[PDB]
RNA sequence: CUCGA
DNA sequence: CGGAACTTTTAGTGCTAATTATTGTCAAAACCATTGTCACGGATGCAG
DNA sequence: CTGCATCCGTGAGTCGAGGGTGTTCAATAATTAGCACTAAAAGTTCCG
C-alpha cells in the first residue's frame, strides 16, 4: 500500500485499484465519485494516475 | 506521474524499480531539511552548504552528465535523468514513436 | 451464435474453419518485411497462399 | 588556533564560531562516511551527523576532543543511515525496460486485449438478458440490491416482505445468472 | 481479466473465489513428462506424491 | 494497431461487423512525451 | 482476374486519386447495401471496385453526381 | 555477455 | 416460489507486542575507480 | 584587439534467442500490525 504523503499516494494522483478506494469503505457503483472522511480520494479508474 | 515511474512488487526478493524515485527522494529530503534548518537559527555556512547540496540534487535531476562530476547510486554506473530519457538511442524519439 | 463459440472453433482447429480461411485469403494482400531496410524495395505486397 | 576557545566561545553564544571547525573537519568527516555508506549519499548524512553535533554540543564534559566526538557520531549517523537503508526498498535493483519483457510482470504489461473487451460487452450484453425475461419480483430485488448496494431492512420494507423470501429471492437470481454466466467463462 | 473484473464490479470481492492461475504447456511444444521434482520449505506439509 | 486505447477497440468491433473502417483518435506514447517534457521548465500545449 | 492496374493508371493519370475513388466505391458497397455494376466471380470488393474502374464507368465524375442525385431523391422523399 | 543476418 | 432455522462472515470496537524512528557519542581514530576508442563545431584563456 | 590552441559537448546500424549480484553499535518512546469479541447482515439448505 501506498505512503499517505509521499512520492506514490492516492489523494494527490488516484486510487490504485479499479473502482475501489485506498481505505477500502466505498467500492459500489453508488459512491462512484465521492471522497472518504480521512484520504479523501474521488474513486475511479486506474487511468487517472 | 507514478505510472510513467513504476515501482512494483516483483516475485522474490527481487524489486523493479525506475531509476528517477532516488533522485525524486533525494531532492524531498534535501528540500525538508533546508526548510528545517532555517528555523532553529543555524550558522550561514551550514544552510549554504545546504543549497548546495539542494542545487546539486536540481541540477542532477534536470540532467545528469552537464555538471563537475556525474553522481551514481550503484554499479557504478550514472542515474537516468529525465534528459537522457530523452536523448539516445534508447528515448521516446528513437525507440517508442 | 457468440464470439465464444467461434474461439473455441477455432482454438479446436476444425475442419469447417480451412474453407474460410481460403475463402477470405482469396484477394487479400499482405506486406513482406526485411529487418534490415536500405532502400525502397525492401517492403513489398504478395498474394498469400 | 586551538578547539577549547571556539567550543567555549559557542556555548558562550558565539554563532560564528562552528565554521571555524566545520571548514576544518567537513574535509575528514566527508572521507570518513564514505567509507560506510554509498558515495551518493554522503552530504545529507555528513550533515546530519553536523546537525547533530550542533544541537548537542552543551552535553560536551571536555575530557576529550573534539575529533573523537565527530568521528564518533559520523560512524553512529552512517550506521544509523545503514539501518535506514536496510529498512528501505533497493533504488536501481532492476531497470524498468527490463521488465516488461519479462516473466511474472504484475503492473508492467496488462491483460488487455480487443478481443477481451469485445467478449466482456457480450457477457454484459448476455448478463443482461438473463437479468430480464423473470418474474418482476426477483428483478426489482436483484435490482434493489446488486446494482444499488442497499440493506436488506430496506428491501423487507419496501416491498412488503420478510427478510427470509428475500434471501431466497437473491439465492434464486443467483442461481439464475450462475447457470447461463457460468458456461461462458471457461 | 476485462471479463472478470466486469462481474468484480457488479457482484465480487466475496474472497471465497479462487483464480485458475496454473503453470501451462506453450503453444507449439508438445513434449512427454519425464521427471517431477520437488523441493519443499521446512513446517510445510507434503502431499503423497512428494 | 499500436497506440491508441479507444481506436483498436473500436477497429476490432467494426472488422467483425463487416466494416473496413478505421478511427484516427491518437496516439499514448505521444502524449507520454508530453507529460516527460510537461514534468521539466518547459511549457508546451495543443492549441484549437 | 487481378495482376495489373496499369490500365487504371492509364485511365486516370495521376495515380494517387485511383485508390480514393477505388476506396470509396468499396465503402459504398460494403456499408451501403448497393449493386455491383460488373458481374463477380465471387471476389472482393476491391477486385469489383478496380474493374469498376477499368471498365470506365467509374471515376471521380461519376459518383459526385450519383450522391448529389441520390441527395435531390431523398430530400425529395423526405417531405 | 554471447549467437545468425 | 414463500418462510424461519442454520450457518458463515466482512465490518466496527479494543489491546497488547514487534515494527517504526529516536538518543548517546567525551583515550584515539592515515581516505572509492580512471588509465587499450575515433572524429566534428565553437566558446573560451593566454599572451602578445 | 587580432588571432592561437585547449578543451567540452554531440554522435558511433537493425532484427530475433538465452540468462541475470551490494560494504550492520546498544537501548529505548511511541506506533502501528495482528487478533479476540461481537455484528446480525448476508449467504446457504430445506419444508410447504
Ligand atoms: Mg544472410
Ligand atoms: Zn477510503
Amino acid at each position: 500500500k501506498p505512503e499517505r504523503d509521499g512520492l506514490f499516494c492516492a489523494r494527490i494522483f488516484g486510487p490504485v485499484k479499479d473502482y475501489e478506494c485506498l481505505c477500502g469503505k466505498y467500492k459500489r457503483l453508488k459512491h462512484r465519485g465521492v471522497i472518504c472522511e480521512k484520504c479523501g480520494v474521488e474513486v475511479t479508474q486506474t487511468k487517472v494516475r | 506521474p507514478p505510472d510513467l515511474r513504476p515501482l512494483v512488487p516483483l516475485d522474490g526478493g527481487r524489486f523493479a524499480t525506475s531509476d528517477l524515485n532516488d533522485l525524486y527522494r533525494r531532492v524531498i529530503n534535501r528540500n525538508n531539511r533546508l526548510k528545517r534548518l532555517l528555523d532553529l537559527a543555524a550558522p550561514d555556512i551550514i544552510v549554504r552548504n545546504e543549497k548546495r547540496m539542494l542545487q546539486e540534487a536540481v541540477d542532477a535531476l534536470l540532467d545528469n552528465g552537464r555538471r563537475g562530476r556525474a553522481i551514481t547510486g550503484s554499479n557504478k554506473r550514472p542515474l537516468k535523468s529525465l534528459a537522457d530519457m530523452i536523448k539516445g538511442k534508447q528515448g521516446r524519439f528513437r525507440q517508442n514513436l | 451464435t457468440t464470439i465464444k463459440a467461434a474461439k473455441k472453433m477455432v482454438e479446436r482447429e476444425e475442419a469447417v474453419v480451412w474453407d474460410i480461411l481460403d475463402e477470405v485469403i482469396r484477394e487479400h494482400p499482405v506486406l513482406l518485411n526485411r529487418a534490415p531496410t536500405l532502400h525502397r524495395l525492401g517492403i513489398q505486397a504478395f498474394e498469400p497462399v | 588556533l586551538t578547539d577549547q576557545v571556539l567550543v567555549e566561545r559557542v556555548q558562550k553564544g558565539d554563532q560564528k564560531a562552528f565554521n571555524l571547525l566545520v571548514v576544518r573537519y567537513q574535509h575528514k568527516v566527508a572521507s570518513l562516511v564514505s567509507r560506510y555508506v554509498p558515495s551518493g549519499d554522503v552530504p545529507d548524512v555528513v550533515q546530519e551527523a553536523f546537525i547533530k553535533a550542533y544541537r548537542a554540543l552543551d552535553s560536551f564534559r571536555g575530557d576529550s576532543a573534539f575529533y573523537t566526538w565527530l568521528y564518533r557520531i559520523a560512524v553512529n549517523t552512517a550506521k544509523n543511515y545503514l539501518v535506514a537503508q536496510g529498512r528501505r526498498p533497493p533504488s536501481s535493483d532492476v531497470d524498468a525496460i527490463e521488465a516488461e519483457n519479462f516473466e511474472s510482470g504484475g503492473a508492467l504489461k496488462e491483460i488487455s486485449n480487443p478481443e477481451n473487451l469485445m467478449l466482456s460487452e457480450e457477457l454484459r450484453q448476455i448478463v443482461f438478458r438473463t437479468i430480464e425475461s423473470l418474474p418482476e419480483d426477483l428483478r426489482m430485488a436483484i435490482t434493489l440490491r446488486e446494482l444499488d448496494g442497499l440493506s436488506y431492512e430496506e428491501i423487507a420494507a419496501i416491498m412488503d416482505c420478510p427478510v427470509g423470501t428475500v434471501r431466497s429471492r437473491i439465492f434464486r437470481a443467483r442461481e439464475a445468472i450462475d447457470n447461463k454466466v457460468q458456461p461462458l467463462i471457461r | 481479466t476485462p471479463e472478470e473484473k466486469l462481474l468484480r464490479a457488479i457482484f465480487g470481492e466475496k474472497a471465497s473465489d479462487v483464480k485458475d492461475s496454473s503453470l501451462r504447456v506453450p503453444n507449439g511444444v508438445s513434449g512427454t513428462v519425464i521427471d517431477v521434482q520437488v523441493f519443499t520449505r521446512d513446517g510445510v506439509e507434503k502431499d503423497k506424491r512428494a | 494497431k499500436s497506440d491508441d486505447v479507444n481506436g483498436r477497440t473500436k477497429m476490432y468491433k467494426n472488422i467483425v461487423d463487416g466494416n473496413h473502417q478505421m478511427e484516427p483518435g491518437m496516439p499514448e506514447s505521444f502524449n507520454v512525451l508530453l507529460k516527460e517534457i510537461r514534468s521539466l521548465g518547459i511549457n508546451i500545449e495543443l492549441e484549437d | 482476374a487481378r495482376v495489373t492496374v496499369q490500365d487504371a493508371v492509364e485511365k486516370i493519370g495521376n495515380r494517387f486519386d485511383l485508390v480514393l475513388v477505388a476506396a470509396r466505391r468499396a465503402r459504398q458497397m460494403q456499408v451501403g447495401g448497393k449493386d455491383p455494376l460488373v458481374p463477380e466471380e465471387n471476389d472482393k470488393t476491391t477486385v469489383i471496385a478496380l474493374r469498376e474502374i477499368e471498365e470506365g464507368l467509374i471515376n471521380n465524375q461519376i459518383l459526385d453526381v450519383r450522391e448529389r442525385q441520390e441527395q435531390q431523391e431523398q430530400e425529395a422523399a423526405e417531405l
